[PDB]
Order: structure tokens, then C-alpha cells, then sequence
DNA sequence: AAAAATTTTTCTAAGTCTTTTT
DNA sequence: AGAAAAATTTTT
DNA sequence: AAAAAGACTT
């Protein structure tokens, strides 16, 4: 009966490998069906009635009127076709977003939301009350005997799609998701959740060697999306430990991977030496990797998707780095490089236009692959996760009061690691 | 935009690193990690002299 | 007592990276 | 991963 | 080999 972490010599799985031998749990939670006010929309001055249907579409982006989304073309572009293909099933005068005033659903909306806000706190205690009611079935989960809480239960409401930074599909409609778009994952001899009355799952499957409890196509992209256990759970701690444990492993083997990448600086195989300088960036300035990014997303980078225009050659072996990464967040840095590595970076740029790849011979797969050869399970974001330790170690050790006093020296300590990793908050 | 520390604390830093130095230091935990990210690392919180 | 500021938690998007399919 | 909502603490 | 699917972290 002891906890896992205190156990002798358990053997954590790993990802593909068996993960549990039972697994009970109740399903998700559906958010309410729409239901429709009524309001009416005026185009080009003349009132305007809606289906349920259209109308829910219709007060998604009437209601986010003092959004920046609401004022951007993508978004508004995206959201009027999604809501045409709507309308377009029967005979309507919509021709142009302009001429739509939404202006008694945004009042509409505006009334409700006040509404909620002037309820009295013993209004608010029986809401919460019956709310968390609702959600206690769907909560938790018996895994291997142990009851673990759920982390993303409540299947995701209907919406227009919230894009980061310069996405194309900004404003497309993300739609409900049914009972029949759910594949259910639980154990073979389990209770299986009763789907919504008149309705059924999509499949319901018994995978021992995945960690999800639910999977829906999502309808933006048809990205796959997973119900899955909270970070308090040991699934979660165990695989958590795990990748903590090969940073340090990495910590060891982090000379003789140098060591080899600057041999391979002096290369004459184009893809060789490009991927030395890819490894000498992913390990000295912690970059992610950089996997090639489709039409239909925003234009990020990382190490492997580095373009011309995205470093600037400056005077004494300073490389100026300026580019949008995962999120969308800019990384700006000007980097004192190795001789070696400039030299590399004026012969990786020299006739190319803005906008080809840097990195061209080198893609993360091949990079990857290379990690292998030095050490199992090395990877490029273990560099990150390594970059991020250690520079939290070092400084406790080379840079050693009141509580407070000693809370702030912290703070100063996270903050480095932080902008390391460039983490960004508006 | 302003740096972010959050990220950091909760996916990019052993947790045993944290703790151990606020152990040896005398800092609460709670001063650090919030109840819910406490409950993320409970195999980190025992924080021994710690070398990462 | 209210308002403001600040921290924490919830939400889901956006990455990484291995396996499977073509 | 950061945005936003929600909760909590600090200021007035 | 290359592309897509898939599952997991950030
Ligand atoms: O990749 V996470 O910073």
C-alpha cells in the first residue's frame, strides 16, 4: 500500500507499450442544447427570423463584438461562410456580412450577462451546486484499482475557432460534437457509459497500450482531441518522472554530443553540417525543433523550418535572430556564435531569397534519428527540458536573508529560465 | 508582452529542484507551487539534497 | 463594502515525435 | 502553450 | 520514402 514513487523497482511503462489492466470510467460530460431567443437579425434594414440553427451561429460573433477577432477579415471571412453553408440549406437574402446588423443580439446578450452578474450569493451557491452535481460522475475514473481524477471530461462547446496569431481558419465554425463522433476507450470487462437517449457512441474499444478515455475528430482540421487523466493522476507522474529522468541522463552525455556536432561543423556532406548547426542551436539557445507547419496554419518556426529571413548576418559573429514560434510569440536574440558556425551560416544564406529554408537537407526526423546513435529516447525537446533544469541548478549553486528576500531571489532565478525559454504572457 | 513564469515551473523544471532548495532554505512550498501544481508533483515534494 | 489588482485554474490550441499506411 | 475566466487577496 | 495518422506534451 505504499505510493508509486516510494515503491522498489517498479518498471514504468512506456508510451505504445501496455498502460493498464483495468479501466472504469463514466464518459463525458455533453454541454446543454442550444436554446434559441428568438432575436431576430436586420439585413440591409429588413427584419430577419433564423432557425435554431442558424441563429446559435448567428449570436456566437454578435456576441463578440468588442473582440479585436470580431474586427479581423480571416475571422469575419471565415465565420460568414461557415454561417452560409447554414442559411444556404433554405432561401435567404444574405449576400454580404455589411449589410447583417446583430445589433438586438449583442443588446440581447448585454441584458443576460447582466442578468448573472446580479444574482444574489446564495443564487450563485445553488447554481454551483447543481452544476458540480452534474460533473461528480464524470470526474474520476478507477485505473488499476485506484481512482484517479479526469482532466478535460466536458466535451467542448460549439464555436468560432479561436486562431492564434495569423491563422487562415481564424473564425471557422468548430461544431457540436455528437455522441456518434466519440470513440470510447475502456477496459473489456468494465461498465460501458450509456450514450445521450436516441443516440450511440461511435465505437467503444478496449486499447490497453493508449492513456485516453474519449476521442473525437474535431471539425476545424479534424485534429483528433482526448479525454485524458488530470496531472495529479500516476499515469501522468510516472511518464512526468520518466522525462525528467532522461534530461539528467542527457546532462552526462551532453559533452560527447558537442564534441560530435563540432566535428561535423568540418563536414564536406551538406546535411551533415547543417545538422550540426541545428544541434549546436537546439542545445546552446534551447529552439524547438521545428516540424514543417501546413497552408492551413499559421506561419511559425522552429530550428528545422528556420528561413533566410529569419537570422541577419551582423559584424563581430553576432547573429540576429527574429521570427514568430509556436504560439506566435517572437523570438528576438542576438547571438555571439562560434567563428565555425558563422562561416556555416554565411554559406547556409549566401544567393538565397528571403523566404527559402536555412536548414533545406535537414529534416526533424533525420535530426532525431542522429539523437538515437547517443543516447535511447533522445530527442530535441529533452534539450529543453535539460536547458530549462540545469540553468535553475547552476544558479542555486554559483549564485547562493528574509523570507521574502530569498522568495525574490527565486523569482530572478525562474525569470532567467523563463526568458531562456521565452515564454511570454499579454 | 511581459516573460512568462509559469511555463517553466510546470513542464520544463524538475519539480526536486525546486524543492529541495526550498527545504534547505526554509521556504514554504506554498509560496512556489499552488495547491493544484503541489498535487502535480507529490513524488517531488520530498526534496533531498537534491542533484539534478 | 467595494474596487482593484493579482494569482490560479480552466480551456483548448499548438506543438513534438513515433507508428502506421500508402 | 498563452488567453481568459474565475478565485482570492489587497487597497481604498 | 514520403505522408498521414495518432497520441501525447506544452
Ligand atoms: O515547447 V514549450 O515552451
Amino acid at each position: 500500500d505504499l505510493n508509486w514513487w516510494e515503491q522498489e523497482n517498479l518498471r514504468i511503462a512506456m508510451k505504445g507499450e501496455r498502460r493498464w489492466e483495468t479501466l472504469a470510467h463514466n464518459g463525458v460530460l455533453f454541454p446543454p442544447e442550444y436554446e434559441p431567443h428568438g432575436i431576430p437579425i436586420f439585413y440591409d434594414g429588413r427584419e430577419f427570423k433564423m432557425t435554431p440553427e442558424e441563429e446559435e451561429v448567428a449570436t456566437m460573433f454578435a456576441v463578440m463584438k468588442e473582440h479585436d477577432y470580431y474586427r479581423m477579415e480571416v475571422f469575419r471571412r471565415n465565420f460568414f461562410e461557415s454561417w452560409r453553408e447554414i442559411l444556404d440549406k433554405r432561401q435567404h437574402p444574405i449576400r454580404r456580412l455589411e449589410l447583417c446588423d446583430f445589433e438586438p443580439i449583442y443588446q440581447w446578450h448585454l441584458v443576460q450577462r447582466e442578468k448573472k452578474l446580479s444574482r444574489t450569493k446564495e443564487e450563485k451557491k445553488a447554481i454551483k451546486e447543481k452544476q458540480d452535481a452534474e460533473a461528480e460522475p464524470y470526474r474520476y475514473c478507477v485505473w488499476d484499482g485506484r481512482r484517479e481524477q479526469v482532466a478535460n471530461f466536458r466535451v467542448e462547446p460549439p464555436g468560432l475557432f479561436r486562431g492564434r496569431g495569423k491563422h487562415p481558419l481564424m473564425g471557422k465554425l468548430k461544431v457540436r460534437v455528437q455522441p456518434e463522433d466519440i470513440t470510447i476507450n475502456i477496459g473489456e470487462t468494465a461498465e460501458v457509459p450509456v450514450p445521450p437517449a436516441g443516440h450511440k457512441w461511435a465505437a467503444v474499444q478496449h486499447d490497453h497500450t493508449v492513456t485516453w478515455l474519449a476521442m473525437w475528430r474535431d471539425s476545424v482540421a479534424g485534429n483528433m482531441k482526448y479525454v485524458m487523466l488530470a496531472p495529479s493522476s500516476s499515469v501522468k507522474g510516472q511518464s512526468d518522472m520518466v522525462k525528467f529522468e532522461k534530461a539528467r541522463k542527457l546532462k552526462d552525455k551532453v559533452d560527447d554530443i558537442r564534441a560530435s556536432y563540432m566535428e561535423d561543423f568540418k563536414s564536406n556532406d551538406l546535411h551533415v553540417a547543417q545538422r550540426a548547426v541545428a544541434m549546436y542551436f537546439i542545445d546552446r539557445l534551447a529552439l524547438r525543433v521545428g516540424n514543417e507547419k501546413g497552408e492551413d496554419e499559421a506561419d511559425t518556426v522552429g530550428c528545422c523550418s528556420l528561413r533566410v529571413e529569419h537570422i541577419q548576418l551582423m559584424p563581430d559573429n553576432i547573429v540576429r535572430f527574429d521570427f514568430l514560434g509556436k504560439d506566435s510569440i517572437r523570438y528576438q536574440n542576438d547571438v555571439a556564435v562560434l567563428p565555425e558556425v558563422y562561416a556555416l551560416l554565411q554559406r547556409f544564406t549566401r544567393r538565397k531569397s528571403p523566404g527559402m529554408d536555412i536548414f533545406d537537407q535537414l529534416n526533424p526526423t533525420q535530426l532525431n534519428d542522429h539523437l538515437k546513435s547517443f543516447m535511447d529516447g533522445l530527442s530535441a525537446k529533452v534539450f529543453r527540458t535539460y536547458n530549462a533544469s540545469i540553468t535553475l541548478d547552476r544558479w542555486f549553486k554559483e549564485k547562493p536573508w528574509s523570507t521574502a528576500d530569498k522568495l525574490a531571489y527565486f523569482n530572478k532565478a525562474n525569470t532567467e529560465v523563463a526568458i531562456l525559454c521565452n515564454h511570454q504572457k499579454s | 508582452k511581459a516573460v512568462s513564469l509559469g511555463t517553466s515551473k510546470i513542464n520544463y523544471i524538475d519539480p526536486r529542484i525546486i524543492c529541495s532548495w526550498a527545504k534547505a532554505q526554509d521556504v514554504p512550498i506554498n509560496k512556489i507551487f499552488s495547491a493544484t501544481i503541489q498535487k502535480k508533483f507529490p513524488w517531488a515534494m520530498n526534496a533531498e539534497n537534491f542533484d539534478f
